[PDB]
RNA sequence: CAUAGGAUAGGCAUUCGUCGAAUUCUUCUCUGCGGGAUUCCUUGUAAUGCACAAGGUGAAAUUUUGGGCAACAGCAGGUCUGUGAUGCUCCUCAAUGUUCUGGGCGACACGCGCACUACAAUGUCAGUGAGAACAAGAAAAACGAGUCGAACCUACUUGAUCAAAAGAGUGGGGAAACCCCGGAAUCACAUAGACUCACUUGGGACCGAGGAUUGCAAUUAUUGGUCGCGCAACGAGGAAUGUCUCGUAGGCGCAGCUCAUCAAACUGUGCCGAUUACGUCCC
């Protein structure tokens, strides 16, 4: 009678894959009930790409010292947000944000090693500054505006899924990527 | 409060001399005369009689004439006396409450009656300084 | 879980002198000889001896150790 | 753009130690010219070996060391 | 209710710390060396370790009466509450309370300071101990202060078992011309019976027993 | 500026009972944005339209409500 | 029974140990039917002042600590039985009570 | 004719959970009193069911277990109740049952979360002088 | 089918249902009966000095006194000042960082003068307050109501 | 089967100032000494060695974690405002002694360190629920009945046929025994609660008027509480700059300490609980 988590009762972990075949060792699609689930995902180094990718959303909301702490908070302001991308996308939410991940973060960057060589971006932090780019901006978004953050996360997640432009990501994610080709 | 606006919705009233936005809530722009304040202005609401989910343009005129008497004269209608601005007031000896043009006369009748007698309460509004016990070293900077 | 301070390597050797025959490859009986022939009263380093002390047992079914005079 | 993937991590270069430089198998399709192709390449972010990584132009190889 | 007993134990406290200023004011060329008082019904003991019991004693007891009655007025002690005793200090080499007094009065006698402190450290490392360590200063030269420190043997300084083993105390030396303060600090050797020196060995020393 | 109206017009009203059904994803601030009003009527407006069950509630919370179009 | 409690009170670890250990090895001899020794919890009390005398310097500190512990025995002997497991010179500094319950 | 009753404990921080585990006629599990359809927050309530869900409902299926959690505040009595409810159906099964029927279901546990069983030795550390924290110091200024 | 029995269990109590449904409707059944005492210091003031404006819940009495009685089933023996323990707030001082203040006592002093005249709290053996057996019916009774959804 | 009512375990139904009796226990609690961890085991680095990485084992895995203690030299660092620590030198009876009385240390064109509070909707309010750890606590060779009282903290009632803040009774506690089932605050809530993007129900500076407590004394408001004011900036902050690698940062409160009265302090403690790195010599 091991039921198998949906992840609020409701959403499905069973058809979870990634589009970006670079990106499927770090973003985790192992089932949970909630996304809290107070571990220690930062003793070692690489123990983070394990963590599943629903909690990380809820770390990345934890900001600006009026978050840090709220993690029940972000799991409850998740739970709103997950049902509004099911019904902007009528699909299953899980694989949007898996989606959105996979698109979110730059594939290349440019900084000094020596000039301002173009260099590589490794897998793990583009599964990393996709969830902090999403999570910033759809943050900016709601800061003084009409629309909650369940619904301002619920659009950069989207747009982001889709790949367009709309998203604040994807703005900084093809300023990234059109510097590091003129830095090669 | 899924009702429909009247034709008469006033969208600033004017209720001692006093220019009142009427979007507001009914309290909550009552509070905009001086005098008033939030836990004031829900006692005005509730002897007069007035929903307190309703907003204030909606207010008729046989509405705003029995809020101005519960603001002018609050002991007639059961305010208590511990509630109101100016309770035992020197040089007149009886309890008031203040309303929006008087509230700032008899504040500069205070400061004059302190002048007059070199009180020293009165000497640090002469001067502009802070008048309680702040330090007024590093945090004045007018 | 770093290198053996010589009050530990020092003392290791001359339990390997006295004590060649009561001891073997496994840590947990050569504590038990360590307690009752060295007279120290912290057990954290009791630990450290009867781990150098089986290492250099280890060494022994090698080949010869220096400064191990077992004579 | 492909994905290749890291066989060697080659040490942390850079001043600030941020940028690592590795050696990416680049992983075609085994009909393709360039299959098992690897080059000597600078990755910005913690990459172990046997990450998989997506590569823009190719055809640059940093200089080692 | 009385007295709770975290109040009993801060004035229990409080009153070897005032016994012991007071005897170490009055006793210091006495060669005094502490005090153990035991407390029970019918009488309050105060035991004083001295180097020299025939001065610390009157001719007749007449100094430890009036060392009595001091201790008795002070803290309103009744008669036959408080009774008093001398014992002497077996070894007077082990003991830096003793000697730190001595290094007192040799200064002040005008004899010469490296002298005087050697003195010390001879007769501390001939009488058992594995090591002292004096260090006087003050203006021992002239106008500007100067310390000098004078070593023998051994001496654990860094470890909290330096207070088991290591005997420390210090003086102030009223010269004429300003202040120099002395320290003496013996490693007490051995005494399983705890009579100068603790029972177990070093914490560092392993010594493996010979088999049989 | 955004100025909202903080009472229904008539016209604003019918509004609400004919082009936010046919919406999928209400929530009152897509009502207040689209239809000029504050979020204050907006979700009593919405609570209206789900005892009349023109609109179907899918997530509720004691802040955020998200509302739906009802498919029959 | 008078059910005599008696409170050995100390400063010093290894003297309430030795007490209480000597006096329930006192009260086993005349069959008392003690309630065996209880460690009540110990108190720890912290004075935590500056380091410096003067005022500057970095404004280090240093907490200093005082442990007193508590034991209670209690017996169901008769009030000069209960002075007979009392009687004997203890160490220096515990301190026991008697008390009777009820 | 006999009690079959059992009692494990669960510590998180400083919340301490003491499940009695006993056989009853009804499952009932109920923590402090309150009978887990109530525990008030729905994402802790299904940190405490998760410790009935990776290994089946089958297995409480007729056993009255008692959570009494004291100390340590909301979120960490809900990871000391689930703990001392894992453990309390293995411990329910160390006896009354063979190790057969125990040890998948001790691994079923041990497979989801390491926590349902174990414990996380994470205590606060000590703040100290001149911080504000255990490491955050006091600011430096220069000038 | 969300209203059925449980196996074999056959009745509820407190602590078997949701505490806010117990809550309001306590608070439905007093103003429905009428027989409550509400005071009429009430409609003018604050329930703390904690708090910074009037609780604008015309109903605020009947559900204090409904949550007083369910705090006098849980803890028997509980006076003014452990109620005011459970009901204070933390207060906003201006500038200053914010400190915990316990309720006033005199609104904990009626709720539970108003709970006696109905004859649901006794005043305790040695201790503060205790629920009257008339209590054990009503909150028992009540608590299994808002289980098969009878809210009125 | 809520006014509109979702999601979520199930031989002997359940609940407990009920200020019940009994009769068996140490699971949690307290704690004096003691076990346990050692690179111990495993298979790449290194190549004899000393050791290292990854994994195992485990409660804990590499100084286990966090502190204490810390040599030798020295600084013309600070302290003569800690001492009945001190040399020299000044003052020494209208005294630079010492006590009263009254002021001042706190005064504000200004410049800086350090906090605190915010600039709001991941919120303010008003409700309601669940629910911590460290801790403190009364008195003398006095005045009263060699023994006992009162000083200290506190529950509980009262005040209450009507605001807080009080003011009073009556118990208990020398502190694992009473406070106490320590009802902290963040948080939580399907609360069918008000606000709806505004310098606004954000913010609470400024000051006006009652009132009550501390004190021998409140004026240059001691502090709390009540109603006003809120039209005082402040919409996220230039050049610059500080701290931090896991139960951590940050947030959140609570004790103790100063204390008759007063914490935006400090010393402690718990609660909620992350981002990033696990690198380098660029500064
Ligand atoms: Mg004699
Ligand atoms: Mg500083
Ligand atoms: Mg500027």
């Amino acid at each position: 009678s091991s039921k198998t988590p949906k992840l609020f009762n409701k959403w499905s972990f069973e058809g979870l894959e990634t589009s970006e075949l670079a990106l499927r060792d770090h973003i985790s699609t192992t089932a949970a009930y909630v996304p809290h689930t107070s571990g220690r995902w930062q003793k070692r180094r690489f123990h983070k790409a394990r963590m599943p990718i629903v909690e990380r959303l809820a770390n990345g909301l934890m900001f600006k010292g009026r978050g840090n702490g709220r993690k029940l908070q972000a799991a409850r302001l998740l739970k709103h947000t997950l049902e509004i991308i099911h019904l902007l996308t009528d699909e299953n939410p899980l694989q949007v944000v898996v989606d959105a991940v996979s698109k979110g973060a730059p594939r290349e960057d440019s900084t000094r090693v020596g000039r301002r060589q173009a260099v590589d971006v490794s897998p793990m932090r583009r599964v990393n500054e996709a969830i902090y780019q999403m999570c910033k901006g759809a943050r900016e978004a709601a800061f003084r505006n009409l629309k909650s953050m369940p619904e301002c996360l619920a659009d950069e997640i989207v747009n982001a899924s889709k790949g367009s432009s709309n998203s604040y990501a994807i703005k900084k994610k093809d300023e990234v990527e059109r510097v590091a080709k003129a830095n090669r | 409060s899924l009702t429909l606006i009247p034709d008469h919705f006033q969208h600033i009233v004017r209720l001692l001399n006093t220019n009142v936005e009427g979007k507001r809530k009914v309290p909550f722009a009552l509070r905009m005369v001086k005098g008033v304040g939030i836990r004031f202005a829900y006692l005005v609401c509730k002897k007069a009689g007035i929903d307190v989910e309703r907003r204030a343009g909606t207010l008729t005129a046989e509405e705003l004439e029995k809020i101005a008497e519960i603001i002018a004269d609050p002991a007639k209608f059961k305010i208590p006396d511990w509630f109101l601005n100016r309770q035992r007031d020197p040089k007149t000896g009886k309890t008031e409450h203040l309303s929006s043009s008087m509230v700032d006369t008899r504040l500069r009748e205070d400061l004059e009656r302190l002048k007059k007698i070199r009180a020293h309460r009165g000497v640090r509004h002469a001067y502009g300084l802070r008048v309680r016990g702040q330090h007024t070293c590093t945090t004045g900077r007018h | 879980g770093k290198i053996r301070t010589k009050t530990v390597k020092r003392a290791s050797r001359q339990v390997v002198e006295k004590y060649y025959s009561k001891l073997n490859f496994d840590f947990y009986q050569n504590k038990r000889v360590i307690m009752d022939v060295t007279i120290a009263e912290s057990k954290k380093l009791k630990n450290k001896i009867a781990g150098y002390t089986t290492h250099i047992m280890k060494r022994l079914a090698r080949g010869p150790v220096r400064g191990i005079s077992l004579k | 753009a492909q994905v290749g993937l890291i066989i060697k991590v080659l040490g942390r270069t850079g001043s600030r130690g941020n940028v690592t430089q590795v050696r990416v198998r680049l992983m075609a399709e085994a009909g393709s010219p360039d299959y098992n192709r690897t080059i000597v390449r600078n990755v910005k972010g913690p990459c172990k070996e046997n990450d998989m990584l997506s590569l823009m132009e190719t055809e640059r190889e940093a200089r080692r060391l | 209710g009385p007295l709770s007993k975290k109040r009993m134990i801060i004035r229990d406290g409080v009153f070897y710390a005032e016994l012991f200023e007071f005897l170490k004011r009055e006793l210091a060329e006495e060669g005094f060396s502490g005090v153990s008082y035991h407390v029970t019904t019918l009488r309050t003991e105060i035991v004083i370790k001295a180097t020299k019991t025939r001065e610390v004693l009157g001719v007749n007891g007449r100094r430890i009466r009036e060392l009595t009655a001091c201790i008795q007025q002070r803290f309103n002690y009744k008669e036959g509450k408080l009774q008093l005793y001398v014992e002497r200090v077996e070894v007077r080499g082990l003991s830096a309370m003793a000697q730190v007094e001595s290094l007192r009065f040799k200064l002040l006698s005008n004899l010469q300071v490296r002298r005087a402190a050697m003195g010390i450290i001879r007769y501390v490392m001939e009488s058992g101990a594995k090591g002292c360590e004096v260090t006087v200063g003050g203006k021992i030269k002239g106008q500007r202060a100067k310390s000098m420190t004078f070593r023998d043997g051994y001496m654990i300084k860094s470890g909290t078992a330096h207070k088991s083993f290591v005997d420390s105390a210090c003086r102030h030396c009223y010269m004429r011309a300003g202040c120099i303060g002395v320290k003496v600090k013996i490693m007490l050797p051995g005494d399983s019976t705890g009579r100068n020196g603790p029972s177990e060995p070093l914490p560092d020393v392993i010594t493996v027993i010979e088999p049989k | 500026a955004l100025q909202n109206a903080v009472m229904f017009d008539k016209e604003t009203y019918d509004k609400l009972r004919s082009e936010v059904p046919k919406y999928k994803l209400i929530t009152p601030s897509i009502i207040s944005d689209r239809l000029k009003i504050a979020v204050s009527i907006a979700a009593a407006g919405l609570k209206q339209l789900c005892r009349e069950k023109l609109i179907r509630l899918v997530s509720c919370s004691s802040k955020t409500r998200v509302y739906t179009r009802i498919v029959q | 029974g008078q059910t005599v409690r008696l409170t050995i009170t100390s400063r010093n670890a290894k003297a309430v140990e030795s007490v209480t250990s000597q006096l329930l090895m006192r009260a086993r001899d005349e069959k008392v039917t003690i309630h065996g020794p209880v460690r009540l919890p110990t108190r720890t009390l912290k004075i935590t002042t500056r380091k410096t005398p003067c005022g500057n310097g970095t404004n280090t500190w240093d907490t200093f600590e005082l442990k007193i512990y508590k034991r209670i025995i209690d017996l169901h002997a008769p009030t000069e039985q209960v002075k007979k497991i009392t009687s004997f010179t203890m160490e220096s500094g515990v301190d026991v009570s008697i008390t009777i319950l009820d | 004719y006999a009690l079959k009753q059992v009692q494990t404990f669960g510590k998180k921080k400083t919340a301490i959970a003491v499940a009695t585990v006993t056989k009853a006629a009804q499952c009932n599990i109920k923590v402090n009193g309150v009978p887990l359809q109530q525990i008030l927050p729905d994402t802790l309530r299904a940190k405490i069911m998760e410790a009935i869900t990776v290994v089946g409902s089958k297995y409480y299926s007729r056993l009255r277990i008692d959570v009494a959690v004291h100390g340590g505040g909301q979120v960490s009595q809900a990871y000391a109740a689930r703990q001392a409810i894992a453990k309390g159906l293995i411990a329910f099964f160390q006896k009354y049952h063979n190790e057969v029927e125990k040890a998948a279901l001790k691994d079923k546990f041990l497979a989801y979360d390491k926590f349902l069983l174990i414990a996380d030795p994470r205590r606060c550390e000590p703040k100290k002088w001149g911080r504000h924290s255990a490491r955050t110091r006091f600011t430096k200024s220069y000038r | 089918n969300k209203i059925h029995r449980i196996g074999k269990r056959k009745g509820a109590s407190l602590k078997d249902v949701s505490a806010w449904r117990w809550i309001k409707t306590a608070a439905r059944h007093f103003k429905q009966e009428g027989k409550i005492f509400v005071p009429n210091c009430t409609e003018i003031m604050k329930s703390s000095h904690g708090r910074e404006r009037a609780p604008q819940n015309p109903d605020w009495y009947y559900i204090r006194c409904a949550a007083v009685l369910r705090a006098i089933y849980l803890r028997p023996g509980v006076g003014y000042g452990g109620l005011s323990k459970r009901f204070g707030n933390k207060k906003n001082y201006g500038s200053r960082p914010e400190h915990t203040v316990t309720s006033s006592t005199g609104p904990l002093h009626w709720a539970c003068k108003s709970l006696t005249k109905l004859g649901l709290v006794e005043p305790g053996a040695q201790s503060g307050q205790r629920l009257t057996r008339k209590g054990h019916k009503f909150a028992d009774s009540l608590a299994f109501q808002v289980q098969i959804r009878k809210f009125g």
